[PDB]
């Protein structure tokens, strides 16, 4: 014997909502999920005959949305343990969920305590924006072909002196780089010494707050035996803004609740999965070195 | 044989750990509008041993603030020390990230919250008997504050509620009254209202 | 950037001229009598005070 | 030289099954008796 | 953009070139141009954010 170890299995309790964020901008989203009342993840219950009705107390502040959207499904047709919410108007609204059987939908087995989602107002002035993780280089200047001789870049300080942009980003060799700190920078792109032809942009620097696995233009809620579907991984901040470049530190992992039903493979931020046997399965995905 | 643990060698050696893995922030939690306090950034090793002040000149120290309009920051003539200043009333969440300018490795502090230390609108109201209004207010600490209201004569102007938090008022009789508004915070460690 | 100072040698006073909104802080040193910022002695007393 | 305009934005009743009604208070007769009005949020019914 | 909790801040160049005070004013939820030819940059902030 080279070791012994002891799993405690409890067979028992109830449901709650889960999200890593509860603020959303107008026009942003957040993906919500169910988790159990002991702590049961969709990896320990998600394949069972459980059907989830979701609801929102006002749908004008924020709306629910389905996961397999582009197949023309609805949240009531999905019955899913995970759903989306999109911000429409500023204010706080509350979301509730009930668990039924897939066979018995006449009465709920469990109900969650309702989550509030607080939608933040936008400023309706179309402003070129980046959102970068900490300590990370950005290819933006090359990707927009702003490399070209006679283009110039100038960080812009606040009149109260608050934006020391030197503490949030650097700009050199036709690159942008984020630093150790959380903040916002403003920058002008000038050309040929001309302020009248110039342009403006925002750079946010933040940690990742939330993660979302969503299907890349699905034709069904279902994946073929011998065929495959691809899912994109989105990373968001504390207001649902999507990170524009993830850096080389954003390593992903994937886990599978019932082995040999599927195989997974990750490339960049895309999980492609392939059907191998008939059944239900939960796919789990996480940021490797920040597994919360 | 019994006392053998305490005989150190008088030629005490030096030990150098070549590598920041954690950060402490040494600062006050409260500051007045218009005044300043100091933040000291302590960097530590994989073993919890500090780095000397003489090395923070080699460290890329990046501060992080949510609300720079309530509390501002500048770095001092010591790389390890930052000056904070209250600009208007409120709350601000603060952290610091130290990065390694040779390996790109980073460490970040815990987040901390600093508080800066209210008004009513309108300052004068006119009503007819049977008239209703809700008081508006600006500033204070809108993420930690109670606001409670007290009428000088509840028989001229009453408040609507049970606990006088709502700021709704009703004019009952011809007369003149003061409603005092009071913004208060509970200390989350001592339970003390301030 | 908030306000300019202007004073003459051996003046009792300084004039403030506004440049931007915010908070100016103004400070003064005595050239014959110094300042009570004598930090050496402040380190010993902190252990008791 | 001023003027004013009122703008609206949108006892023992006998009713029908499935009908709806809004109940109201003589605010004006609380006021004429020195009683205050309820607030917008006040659970008075 | 008139709505309470929106804020407007003129942005100066790091070379000090854009004295926006010589090109525009911003007050009472209005913008106004002045006597001079130039370019100004402005942020629209909200709720201190």
């Amino acid at each position: 014997i080279i070791g012994e170890d002891k799993l405690m299995v409890y067979v028992k309790t109830g449901i709650r909502i889960h999200s890593s964020i509860n603020k959303i901008l107008v026009g942003n989203e957040a993906k919500l999920r169910v988790v159990g009342a002991n702590g049961e993840t969709p990896f320990t219950y998600g394949t069972v005959d459980l059907f989830f009705k979701w609801e929102c107390l006002d749908s004008n502040i924020a709306t629910l949305l389905p996961i397999y959207e582009r197949a023309n499904t609805t949240v009531e047709a999905e019955g899913s343990f995970s759903v989306r919410v999109m911000g429409k108007n500023a204010g706080s609204t509350s979301i509730t969920v009930w668990a039924y059987s897939g066979g018995d939908k006449t009465k709920h087995l469990f109900q969650a305590a309702s989550l509030q989602i607080n939608v933040i107002p936008d400023i309706p002035i179309q402003t070129t924006s980046l959102l970068l993780p900490l300590n990370t280089p950005s290819s933006f200047i090359v990707n927009n072909h702003l490399d070209k001789t006679g283009i110039e870049f100038y960080p812009l300080m606040d009149g109260h002196g608050s934006s020391s942009c030197k503490d949030v980003i650097d700009i050199g060799d036709n690159k942008i780089v984020s630093l150790d700190k959380i903040g916002t920078c403003y920058v002008s792109a000038v050309r040929d010494g001309r302020m009248d032809t110039s342009k403006l942009f925002k750079i946010n620097s933040k940690p990742f707050s939330h993660l979302e696995l969503l299907p890349i233009n699905p034709t069904s809620t279902v994946i073929p035996i011998g065929g495959s579907m691809s899912f994109a991984i989105y990373l968001r901040d504390d207001i649902g803004e999507v990170f524009t470049e993830y850096g080389s530190s954003a390593i992903f992992s994937s886990e599978v609740s019932n082995t040999g039903i599927i195989s997974s493979s990750i490339d960049a931020n895309v999980v492609t999965i392939k059907g191998i046997r008939a059944g239900l399965v939960t796919l789990h995905v996480y940021l490797k070195d920040m597994p919360h | 044989q019994k006392h053998q643990q305490q005989q150190q060698s008088n030629t005490s050696p030096s030990i150098v750990q070549i590598s920041v893995h954690s950060i402490e922030l040494d600062v006050q939690d409260m500051v007045q509008v218009g005044d300043s306090i100091n933040l000291i950034v302590k960097g530590f090793s994989q073993n919890g041993q500090q780095f000397d002040s003489t090395q923070y000149q080699y460290m890329n120290i990046i501060p992080h603030i949510d609300n720079p309009n309530v509390l501002s920051m500048t770095q001092s003539s010591d790389s390890q020390v930052f000056t904070l200043k209250g600009l208007d009333q409120g709350l601000v969440t603060l952290s610091v990230t130290i990065q390694n300018p040779k390996t790109s490795f980073s460490a970040t502090s815990k987040t901390i919250q600093i508080q800066v230390f209210f008004r009513v609108s309108p300052s004068v109201l006119h009503l007819v008997p049977g008239g209703h209004f809700q008081i508006h207010w600006t500033g204070g600490a809108p993420i930690r504050q109670d606001v409670s209201f007290v009428s000088s004569d509840p028989s001229i102007v009453n408040l609507s509620g049970r606990e006088d938090l709502v700021g709704e008022l009703v004019a009952l009789k011809v007369g003149e009254a003061t409603i005092k508004a009071i913004a208060q915070i509970v200390d989350p460690i001592t339970g003390k209202k301030t | 950037k908030i306000a300019s100072l202007s004073y003459q040698p051996n003046s009792d006073f300084v004039t403030v001229i506004p440049n931007q909104q915010g908070y100016l802080k103004v400070e003064v040193r005595d050239i014959c009598l110094g300042s009570d910022n004598n930090k050496d002695q402040q380190q010993q007393y902190q252990q008791k005070q | 030289l001023d003027d004013y305009i009122k703008i609206f934005v949108g006892h023992q009743p006998i009713l029908h099954v499935g009908s709806m009604i809004t109940f109201s208070i003589a605010k004006d007769q609380l006021e004429q008796r020195g009683f205050s009005l309820p607030s917008s949020d006040e659970k008075v019914w």
